[PDB]
RNA sequence: CAGCGAAGGAUUUGGUGGAUUACUAGCUAAUAGCAAUCUAGGAAACUCAAAGAGUGCUAUGGUAUGGUGACGGAGUGCGCUG
């Protein structure tokens, strides 16, 4: 194979990590909710706590998302990088994404999932990491905006 | 004082890996490993090109670890980013090169090419063929001078201002052609290793050698220098590794008697020493001190404590590496072969808090435009480069050291 | 399935805008000839005359014991309000301590004075330019070359020291 | 590189990274731009024979103007140089420092012969023809650019017959025989 | 940089005197008020500003 | 249409494998070990770069927090202002 395809190869592999500006804009203005030029200025405490929120009226929607505020949504998690521990913690977090995409693939409905996955989306990079499960999930609503 | 507190705001911790057990033997650890070990981001740093049809490559990092340049022996040079996928330059020149180095930055990158050096931007256009510079064999740009420093099979070495143009010094050697060369990183003298066993430390101002120090019997293979410019470490082709100190002109350690002859050696910022004997890589950590138990060993016999025995060793099984290079602020080694790239993950390898207006690997394309402003304002002239960087202040070791009253003139 | 004629690619220094003398990558103006004017007559100015001066024109002043405004009044037999433009006075002071004579004869509150907002103190071009923007000022002068210049700029008058006492040329109602 | 400032004008002015003294004007590259030289050093390899024929037209000129081995071998030479058609004329030996060029050394190329006498239309399009293989000397076939004519062979710069753009001018005048199978 | 930046002269202020100025003389509380005599006995009192 | 004509026919293309020289096995520190181990012109764009110009953003240390128990707070006395 060539050196082009081999380096095609390692972009992929490295295809989350923000290795300067201009990929961490590029790779920050995926959002789920807003535009681009909102996305990028936006932080992370600020769609953490909106979608603490949404995950708030989420649980008292159907009560099985409490557990997923105790890892997934907690406050160690606006800390945690994906990208910077080992296999077994990102399949453990992986299966964690897993669980709360075939949980709330019933939920797509209601806006209160749109912005509670938006912080799936742009903290754990679900849209290019978890992606399989992700399209799996929601393929049910494919006339839909959301879709 | 206030200088020194600042080792508490410095972020990040060394790495390293330490054996927790009797057994468990550190040099005996597996790449697989090492990869299983560590996490995603590092395993992806942990790269292999295999690039089979052109020759052995040479391999070389900017000086932040950001880009890659690999030059093919046939004629195949690659600069790339090789933490994203981002190659910038592929370039198939079909005459023998030998080595490259980048300028002061990813963007120009000088070629040393079957007879002539080449010096080529950042996508690969050609801007230079130096007329002079006949046959370059070992390329390195000093970045605080700006000058690209050539020596090869002519017994010359050559200095040559790549800010204006214009050749700086031209040295005969009177040694036959360079086996080898290194930069001291401390105060800029080039250290050329000839076929007499003798390493000689130059200067552009001088045309004489600033030293020549008697390193080894037969020729010279390969030098490298620590980045605090104390402590050199040059393989011959009398199987002898031998330590040096610079400052001093000690030396520190001989270890004579390697199984192959090394052809290479490379010093990382903490400090390793990765010594390559073909097929193998040997690493030794602290091995550049000045006491007979960091003399570096192969087996402890016995189990002795006092022996420096390899921090890690690995095996190309197919072929002989070509060249070694540590990536700056990372922990790998990036050793060239002759089926391309193979980077390592050395644990201990790497300053893990750069500065980040030295030399930043996270800069963007506006800081590169400023930083490059800003260094070629501050460009040093090479006739500041001398064996200690702290003798331009100060006054002439004639002109008597008490000043004098005009009574007593 | 490579190409043909493959080269070896350079810089095109006819091309590349990265080097310097490559970096080189509509509205007439048709000034109107002035409404002063007739065809040669300049019908608008009128007494009292206003006469830039310049350096040349106050040494033969001086050289030839002319009186500056009573000069031009004889001159033309009309009042006159003469003006040193700051360039023209920049240049009597770069003249030297030879010539404090004639820099203190120019400092008289008779000869008013005009502010000339350039760089350099070149007085022919600050004459030129103020007079074919205007057409309401006599020039006196005696340098060959601004004397050229003005007179070949139609509706200008120009005074010059000649003999023992000023003369006029291009001012069409001296009698 | 950052179209400096004004005391950055001022505070160093030799500094040009793309054109340096020892460039010459960049003459070599020039000149390969405009007769379309595929590799390098083909420049350098014509002008140490220009430095070489006027270094011996040199030492001609030194010898003295009397013995038949200096004017012998200056007509030899003025005469091989016509007949590899670098001179357009026989004329002085002035002209081996004034009309030798590395530019007429180019000129007596093949491609540029085929530009001049419109085989081609443009020096690149030859280059394309004379590596894709239609072209000949005489009998023999002719691969590489670097082949340059004498003064004899500018009349026998013909492509060679089943080259099928030659096929396709003929069918264009409708001249097209086919008994000589092209 | 100092060298290239040494441009001192400000500017004369006013239209000078007629006759040289032999006498200057700053006022020490306000800050841009200056009093100048020349040869010909005008004094002039200036706003630097 | 005729003709050809077996549960279909034609064109184009991506990938891989085998040949493109005449077949004595992998590694290493090699008379042997190991192999589980050596060690104790034009078009497109969420494309990639190189540069230029303009605009936006409190863009705010004229010499940086109220304080290394060397300190702070309270009160008194001196000082200061109208
Ligand atoms: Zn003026």
């Amino acid at each position: 194979s060539s050196l082009s395809d081999q380096l095609a190869q390692v972009a992929s592999n490295n295809a989350t990590v923000a290795l300067d500006r201009k990929r961490r804009q590029k790779l920050h203005s995926a959002s789920l909710i807003y535009n681009s030029k909102t996305a990028a200025t936006q932080d992370y405490d600020f769609i953490f706590e909106n979608a603490s929120k949404a995950l708030e009226e989420l649980s008292q929607i159907e009560p099985k998302f409490a557990i997923f505020s105790r890892t997934l949504f907690s406050e160690s998690s606006i800390s945690l990088d994906r990208n910077v521990q080992t296999k077994e913690e990102i399949k453990d977090l992986d299966n964690a994404i897993n669980a709360y995409l075939l949980l709330a693939s019933s939920k797509w409905y209601l806006a209160p999932t749109l912005h509670a996955t938006e912080w799936l989306v742009r903290r754990f990079q679900i849209h290019v990491k978890n992606t399989e499960m992700l399209l799996l999930s929601t393929l049910n609503y494919y006339q839909t905006p959301v879709f | 004082s206030s200088a020194a507190a600042t080792d508490y705001l410095l972020p990040e911790s060394n790495g390293y890996l330490e054996p927790e057990n009797e057994l468990e033997k550190t040099f005996k650890v597996q790449q697989s490993e090492i990869k299983s070990s560590v996490d995603v981001s590092t395993a992806n740093k942990a790269l292999d090109l295999s690039l089979k049809e052109f020759g052995p490559y040479h391999i070389k990092y900017a000086k932040n670890g950001t880009h890659l340049l690999i030059t093919g022996r046939k004629g195949h040079v690659a600069s790339m980013d090789w933490r994203k996928g981002q190659l910038r330059a592929e370039l198939f020149l079909n005459e023998t090169c030998h080595s490259a180095t980048y300028l002061q930055n990813e963007q120009y990158f000088a070629v040393a090419q079957k007879k002539y050096t080449f010096i080529y931007d950042h996508e690969g256009t050609e801007l230079h063929r130096l007329k002079q510079h006949i046959e370059a064999r070992h390329l390195d740009f000093l970045p605080y001078h700006y000058l690209l420093v050539t020596a090869g099979e002519t017994g010359w070495l050559k200095y040559h201002d790549v800010s204006t143009g214009q050749l700086v010094s031209e040295l005969r050697t009177k040694a036959g052609p360079t086996m080898a060369m290194a930069q001291n990183p401390w105060n800029a003298v080039m250290h050329l290793g000839h076929s007499n066993g003798t390493v000689s430390l130059w200067s552009p101002s001088m045309p004489e050698p600033l030293v020549k120090l008697l390193s080894a019997r037969g020729p010279v293979n390969s030098i490298a220098i620590d980045r605090s410019g104390y402590y050199m470490a040059t393989t011959g082709a009398d199987r002898s590794m031998k330590i040096w100190d610079i400052r001093n002109f000690k030396q520190l350690h001989s270890v004579e008697s390697l199984p192959t002859p090394g052809t290479n050696v490379s010093i990382s910022d903490t400090g390793l020493l990765a010594l390559s004997r073909g097929p193998h890589v040997t690493l030794w950590k602290d091995a550049l001190k000045l006491s007979g138990d960091s003399k570096p060993c192969f087996g402890s016999m016995g189990g002795n404590p006092h022996r420096n025995t390899p921090y890690m060793s690995h095996l190309f099984a197919g072929n002989k590496v070509e060249n070694l290079g540590f990536v700056p602020f990372e922990d790998l080694l990036g050793v060239g072969h002759q089926t391309g790239i193979t980077n390592l993950i050395v644990p201990g390898a790497g300053e893990a808090n750069y500065d980040a207006l030295e030399l930043n690997p996270f800069e963007t394309k506006k800081q590169r435009q400023e930083q490059e402003v800003r260094t070629l304002l501050n460009k040093l002239p090479a006739d500041t480069i001398t064996l200690d960087p702290n003798s331009i202040g100060s006054v002439d070791k004639r002109s008597s050291t008490i000043r004098l009253n005009a009574k007593d003139l | 399935t490579r190409k043909f004629g493959l080269v070896k690619r350079t810089l095109n220094t006819k091309k590349d805008q990265r080097l310097k003398k490559n970096q080189e990558n509509l509205t007439r103006n048709i000034p109107q000839v002035s409404s002063a004017l007739f065809f040669q007559y300049n019908q608008a100015i009128k007494p009292p005359y206003q006469v830039l001066i310049d350096t040349n024109f106050i040494n033969f002043s001086i050289q030839k014991k002319v009186d500056i405004v009573r000069g031009m009044m004889d001159c033309l037999l009309a009042k006159c309000n003469p003006l040193i433009t700051d360039c023209v006075m920049a240049e009597l002071e770069k003249l030297g301590p030879k010539y404090r004579i004639a820099l203190k004869l120019a400092r008289d509150p008779r000869i008013k004075r005009l502010s000339c907002s350039h760089k350099g103190t070149y007085a022919d071009d600050c004459l030129v330019h103020r007079v074919l923007q205007h057409k309401c000022y006599i020039v006196a002068t005696n340098d060959a070359g601004l004397k050229q210049r003005i007179r070949k700029i139609p509706g200008i008058p120009l005074m010059s020291v000649g003999g023992h006492a000023y003369v006029i040329e291009k001012l069409p109602d001296v009698f | 590189v950052r179209k400096l400032k004004h005391h950055e004008q001022k505070l160093l002015k030799k500094v040009d990274f793309l054109e340096w003294k020892q460039d010459q004007g960049h003459r070599d590259t020039q000149v390969m731009r405009t007769y379309h030289i595929q590799n390098r050093e083909d420049y350098h390899k014509y002008n140490r024979i220009c430095g070489d024929i006027r270094r011996l037209a040199n030492k001609l000129s030194l010898l003295p103007p009397t013995d038949p081995f200096r004017r012998k071998h200056e007509q030899l030479l003025l005469d091989k140089l016509y007949a590899m058609g670098v001179l357009t004329t026989k004329s002085k030996i002035s002209d081996l420092e004034n009309k030798v060029t590395v530019s007429a050394i180019c000129r007596r190329r093949l491609p540029v012969i085929m530009h001049r006498l419109k085989m081609a239309e443009t020096i690149q399009d030859a280059v394309k023809f004379i590596e894709q293989g239609h072209v000949r000397v005489g009998p023999n076939l002719i691969n590489d650019p670097a082949y340059l004519v004498t003064r004899n062979m500018e009349d026998y710069v013909t492509w060679v017959d089943n080259s099928k753009i030659k096929k396709t001018l003929l069918r264009y005048r409708n001249q097209i025989d086919d008994f000589d199978f092209s | 940089l100092e060298r290239m930046f040494a441009k001192p002269f400000v500017g004369q202020l006013g239209y000078g005197h007629r006759d040289g100025v032999y006498a200057i003389a700053k006022n020490y509380g306000s800050l841009n008020k200056l009093a100048t005599g020349s040869a010909d006995g005008v004094i002039k009192y200036w706003n630097m500003s």
